[PDB]
């Protein structure tokens, strides 16, 4: 429908593909950063776009991490407390992991691979600093894998719309050329 | 040729890595070195109207850049940088300048003999 | 430009000249005249065309675009009538070029357009299939001889659906994509080894074991494509013994694919190669087998047979 | 082909990046309007 | 189209007004990255006047290629140098906004008519970055940069 | 990486006939 | 686009076996 329309559906998916080629690399670069911080710490998020690991935590949850406020707040609000974010653009360390511990006891009170997830003070920090790791290593694998679907879906639309588009293209010239050579025959 | 062969090559690897810098943050410094150079290599494209240089004075500013002394200088500071630069050599330096257009070529004497200039006047730059 | 493709065309020029013994014909059709004379500049460099003495194996015809309508319209009858001769009268397997097919086409539709006809979609001539079919069926394999053509294509626009190369896709028996990419590599002649094909790629045709070869070769190429985007994204760890052994073996063969020329003597050094159909199907099967494992992917790099490249390896390893 | 080309086919993505500025200024809105409170006051 | 595009060539100074502009409230819905004039030079009206008119549509070109990374991503996800420039891109899209005299009917509020250095200068303030604790409602349909400081006294008290 | 995993691995194959023919 | 439909019918088809892998308990 219209050659103009399709032109800027075409740009539009077109700078779509690009970003979201983008944030493929960005999240692979980042996993590499995961990947490598994982392996001596088995021993031992706020950022959405990464299939469905929030939905994944909430399901063993009712049968850290801002988004999972957001799903839970208008089911069960008043149960959990303490709430943090900014968790998501810097992987956590020993620094930020630390302050988890401190809003629990001084109070009023999982990575398969690449394309597949499973969901005192100082024994306290240990499991803790292993759950965040795990969860960070699972987001940027999903983001990647994620963003990496985006643009190839993407692609595909720009494929077929690329084809609409000539087809548009070809019939504009044909019909225009028509409505000239009818109008010169009348004279 | 010889400035511009570099130049060309790495605005080749810039325009590709490009759309990592708008989201980048972490990211090694191996290809930093692209965005660095890339962007600082860019301003130097920027000339104002009615405003035309000649072969001697160009390959004088695309040495500058492209040899990496405006790394260190922040992207603010690269149109102030050239104007200063492209003054200090054409009223001081008309020996090395002549030599250029003479020859059509930096010979082995210009190119150390040119390396000795940027370097000076990079050094102590703003006030 | 930018791909080696007049050098392509002298090189096709001088073997189809040394192996079949038939001469070839260059119609320069609606180009640039500058292109005329940088083509008939570099012929006279390589030697395919000689102003000392009659060895010459072109005959260049030309009307170019400062020519009107009319005179480019059929400038491809009259190279085609030169090649024409050398297959009727003298019985030789001929090589005809056609640069630019498009511009046969767009000409046909600029005297269309002149003498008053009422255009067909696109704003071509009526006359398009007619005017492409009366030309294109001259060329052909005929019981004296046999006309050859190389027909470079543009197509408008990017875009095969117009009627320009889709009445000309109809002719074409295969293709030959040069990619600036593949030259990028180093790899000379640029021939991009994918989306190059051909009709006669048939079993019943070129043979079981030459069909079975090529798409052996098609195959790791394509899987090389494939695995190589898992380097960029995750990295080397996660390529297994079966992944990379088929990486490395793909490297050899696009390698192998390069070939020096007899054209590009005066231009560079390395002597010029002309490799036999038998001695090319026993190169790339042996690779794919995985019997040149052991040697390195330098030797591979511009050489004629695959004997060649077993004794650049042994010379290669000298050095160091 | 161009940049800001998303907000100028006005489909899904377009509408949707107009209402998502929207959402955030609002908000940022009554946080600095709350900053001129405590100014004045 | 022809009319409109053969046009052009005849004009020194152009106003290139856009549906996609008027239809957020900019009134007058004038094209900031496609209205030119001849004059637009720093030998004609002044190195202040080029740089800071020029720095306006810097900006706002700038703001293009955000948009495409928001419609993705979302305001959330961008950087503080980001979120910064949609700040000041979207506060100098409002500040072009003016009600006029011949307009009281249409827009409710009485016209307006802002001299030369006023318009330099409102706009330098922006850029320079000494509004950012204002809000961008403040901007939208005023005369000049002194009444967006009275309206946010305003708004302050109501809200 | 890319290819300097195979350009180390043909440095290498170099190094396999250099010893051989000995 | 054609892998649009790739990811919505993958995602309903899961969702086919979750339920009626809930019906044919309830059947028993
Ligand atoms: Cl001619
Ligand atoms: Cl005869």
């Amino acid at each position: 429908a219209t050659l103009k329309d399709i032109t800027r559906r075409l740009k539009s998916i077109k700078n779509i593909q690009k970003i979201t080629k983008s944030m493929k690399m960005v999240a692979a670069a980042k996993y590499a950063r995961a990947e490598r911080e994982l392996k001596p710490a088995r021993v031992y998020s706020d950022r959405g776009l990464c299939g469905a690991i929030h939905s994944s935590v909430a399901k063993q949850m009712k049968s850290v991490g801002d988004k999972i406020r957001s799903i839970l707040h208008r089911t069960h609000s008043d149960q959990f407390l303490v709430t943090f974010k900014e968790v998501g653009r810097r992987p956590p360390t020993f620094g930020d992991a630390s302050v988890i511990a401190l809003e629990l006891l001084n109070s009023g009170y999982r990575f398969r691979s690449v394309i597949s997830y499973k969901t005192q003070e100082y024994s306290l920090a240990n499991i803790i600093y292993y759950s965040l790791k795990e969860s960070t290593t699972s987001e940027q694998s999903a983001r990647m894998t994620a963003m990496d679907n985006a643009s190839k879906n993407a692609s595909e639309m720009i494929d077929k719309l690329t084809l609409t588009f000539n087809r548009t293209r070809q019939a504009v010239i044909t019909k225009e050329l028509i409505e000239i050579i009818s109008g010169a025959a009348a004279l | 040729k010889q400035v511009a062969g570099t130049m060309k090559l790495e605005l080749a690897q810039y325009r590709e890595v490009a759309a990592f810098a708008q989201f980048g943050s972490d990211l090694d410094a191996a290809t930093q070195q692209l965005l660095s150079r890339g962007v600082r290599l860019t301003e130097l494209l920027k000339q104002g109207q009615y405003s035309p240089m000649a072969i001697e004075e160009q390959v004088a500013v695309i040495y500058a850049g492209v040899r990496g002394y405006l790394d260190k200088l922040e992207p603010s500071k690269i149109t102030k940088f050239e104007n200063a630069f492209l003054s200090h050599v054409i009223s001081q330096h008309q020996a090395l300048l002549g030599k250029i257009r003479t020859d059509g070529k930096i010979s082995e004497e210009s190119d150390a003999k040119l390396k000795e200039i940027v370097t000076n006047f990079l050094a102590g730059f703003e006030a | 430009a930018g791909v080696g493709k007049t050098v392509l065309i002298m090189e096709l020029i001088n073997n189809v000249a040394k192996a079949h013994g038939g001469y070839s014909v260059f119609a320069g059709v609606g180009e640039r005249t500058r292109e005329g004379n940088d083509l008939y500049h570099e012929m006279i460099e390589s030697g395919v065309i000689n102003l000392k003495d009659a060895t010459s194996k072109v005959a260049l015809v030309y009307g170019q675009m400062n020519e009107p309508p009319g005179a480019r319209a059929r400038v491809a009858l009259t190279g085609l009538t030169v090649a024409e001769y050398f297959r009727d009268q003298e019985g030789q397997d001929v090589l005809l070029f056609i640069d630019n097919i498009f511009r046969f086409t767009q000409a046909g539709s600029e005297v269309s357009a002149l003498l008053g006809r009422i255009p067909s979609a696109v704003g071509y001539q009526p006359t398009l299939a007619t005017d492409m079919g009366t030309m294109q069926e001259r060329i052909t394999t005929t019981k004296k001889g046999s006309i050859t053509s190389v027909q470079a294509i543009y197509v408008p626009a990017d875009d095969l659906t117009d009627p320009a190369p889709a009445t000309t896709f109809a002719h074409l028996d295969a293709t030959t994509v040069l990619s600036r990419a593949i030259a990028e590599l180093g790899i000379y002649p640029a021939v991009d080894p994918l989306d190059s094909t051909s009709r006669i790629m048939d079993p019943n045709i070129v043979g079981s074991e030459h069909y079975d070869v090529a798409r052996g070769v098609q195959k790791i190429l394509q899987d090389y494509k494939s695995l190589q985007d898992i380097i960029a994204i995750l990295g080397m760890d996660e390529l297994s013994e079966e992944d990379k052994l088929t990486v490395s073996r793909a490297r050899k063969i696009q390698r192998f694919l390069s070939q020096p020329f007899q054209v590009a003597e005066v231009f560079t050094g390395h002597l010029g190669k002309l490799v036999p159909l038998k001695e090319t199907i026993k190169g790339f099967q042996q690779i794919l087998a995985g019997e040149y494992d052991h040697l390195p992917e330098q030797a591979f790099y511009m050489v004629g047979p695959i004997e060649e490249a077993v004794a650049k390896a042994d010379k290669l390893a000298e050095e160091h | 082909s161009s940049a800001g080309a998303v907000r100028d086919a006005g489909g899904a993505f377009g509408k949707r990046e107009q209402a998502e500025e929207e959402r955030y200024f609002r908000a940022r809105a009554a946080e600095q309007l709350a900053a001129l409170k405590k100014h004045h006051e």
